[PDB]
């Protein structure tokens, strides 16, 4: 009833009303959420990716009820941090695609269960435009929000009950995201307004 | 504040890899980086433990763990008797290849299966007389490492000195 094709369909489609029917066959079945038969081959792309790739106005309706059943079935620690596993996407998680989205509905949810804030993207396009590649955030999250204008993700992420990322931790390359922002410079007017701005507020 | 090192566990399958993965994180057979926390001696560092399949033929997925490796665990079995010699065969030749230069503490767990008489008799039986410390000592010798802690994954007291040895590796130079 449930391959990999007909639910990657179902959560880029956005519907929350007709995968009714994962758990009674996922738990009868005794399957995960995050088996190799159940993700995209080449990148390790898993549904819950694929529903904030696929986003409807700000809003997927197919990250919660796909967690609820990775908790009835019991992986949240495991199926929201289960990385791309190629060398041209690596380290992307939820949460790195969570923050480029600019959706901030869903890392307040992510990180309620413990994702992960220090993942690091060391993938060839997440790699400077000097290596054959084409963004350098540093590689963390935390260095995403703040290499893309966000400072109320910024906010969330050193302030949280549930999870405190640290300014002052240290990516593949030993670029904190004090050294990101000017790793990412491009002399407009716009890019080092918000650069100041934001390389004001973290130090 | 902390640093983080990738942990990429190896052996032959059913040596009692995952078991152990287990016992240091909680305190069952995949594990992503399930980030757990280790004081070694006094920088407060997470270690990021990547498992791996085994001998299912997973080399579509095998190698795609081994980038920025850098503590690796070269298991055996102590009820595994030359079984054992996997390591120069297929495993340190792949880890060889895959990642340049990085430490080998070479695991060995099931250390209280030694003194199993019920298996005794199996591998009795087997002719295979399981192994020395002094045997895999050597095939620590042999490949060089930073360590050669044995193991133990039901019975406690064996699963904890195991990361001292292997991390330290790690926050040396490379
Ligand atoms: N008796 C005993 N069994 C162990 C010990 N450590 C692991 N095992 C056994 O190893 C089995 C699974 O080991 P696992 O780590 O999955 O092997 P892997 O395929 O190499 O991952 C379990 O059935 C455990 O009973 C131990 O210290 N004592």
């Amino acid at each position: 009833v449930f391959n990999r094709p007909i639910l990657f369909d179902i959560v880029s489609r956005g519907s929350t009303a007709d995968l009714d029917g994962l758990l009674p066959f996922l738990l009868t079945h005794k399957k995960r959420l995050t088996d190799e038969e159940f993700r995209e081959p080449s990148t390790g792309k898993t549904c819950l990716p694929k529903a904030l790739l696929n986003l409807s106005n700000g809003r997927n309706d197919t990250i919660p009820v796909l967690l609820d059943i990775a908790e009835r079935t019991g992986n949240m620690r495991e199926f929201i941090n289960s990385p791309f596993r190629d060398i041209y996407y690596r380290g992307q998680t939820a949460l790195h695609i969570a923050i480029e989205r600019r959706c901030k509905h869903y890392v307040e949810l992510l990180v309620a269960q413990g994702a992960d804030v220090h993942a690091q993207a060391r993938g060839r396009f997440f790699q400077p435009k000097d290596e054959g590649g084409y963004f350098y955030f540093g590689e963390l999250p935390l260095s995403l929000a703040a290499c893309t204008n966000q400072p109320h993700i910024v906010n969330y992420l050193t302030e949280n009950p549930h999870k405190k990322a640290d300014m002052r931790r240290q990516d593949s390359r030993g670029n904190t995201v004090l050294h990101a922002l000017v790793a990412i410079a491009d002399n407009t007017r716009e890019n080092t307004k918000f650069v100041t701005k934001m390389y004001d507020l973290l130090l | 504040a902390a640093i983080r090192k990738k942990l990429v566990i190896v052996g032959d399958g059913a040596c009692g890899k995952t078991c152990l993965l287990i016992v240091f994180s909680k305190d069952p057979t995949v594990f992503e980086n399930y980030v757990a926390d280790i004081e070694v001696d006094g920088k407060q560092v997470e270690l990021a433990l990547w498992d791996t399949a085994g001998q299912e033929d997973y080399d579509r997925l095998r190698p795609l763990s081994y980038p920025d490796t850098d503590v690796i665990l070269m298991c055996f079995s102590i009820d595994s008797p030359d079984s054992l010699e996997n390591i120069p065969e297929k495993w340190t030749p792949e880890v060889k290849h895959f990642c340049p230069n990085v430490p080998i503490i070479l695991v060995g767990n099931k250390k209280d299966l030694r003194n199993d008489e019920h298996t005794r008799r199996e591998l009795a039986k087997m002719k295979q007389e399981p192994v020395k410390p002094e045997e895999g000592r050597d095939m620590a010798n042999r490949i060089g490492a930073f360590g050669y802690m044995e193991c133990s994954a039901k019975t406690k007291d064996g699963v904890r000195e195991v990361f001292e040895m292997a991390t330290r590796a790690a926050l040396q130079a490379r």
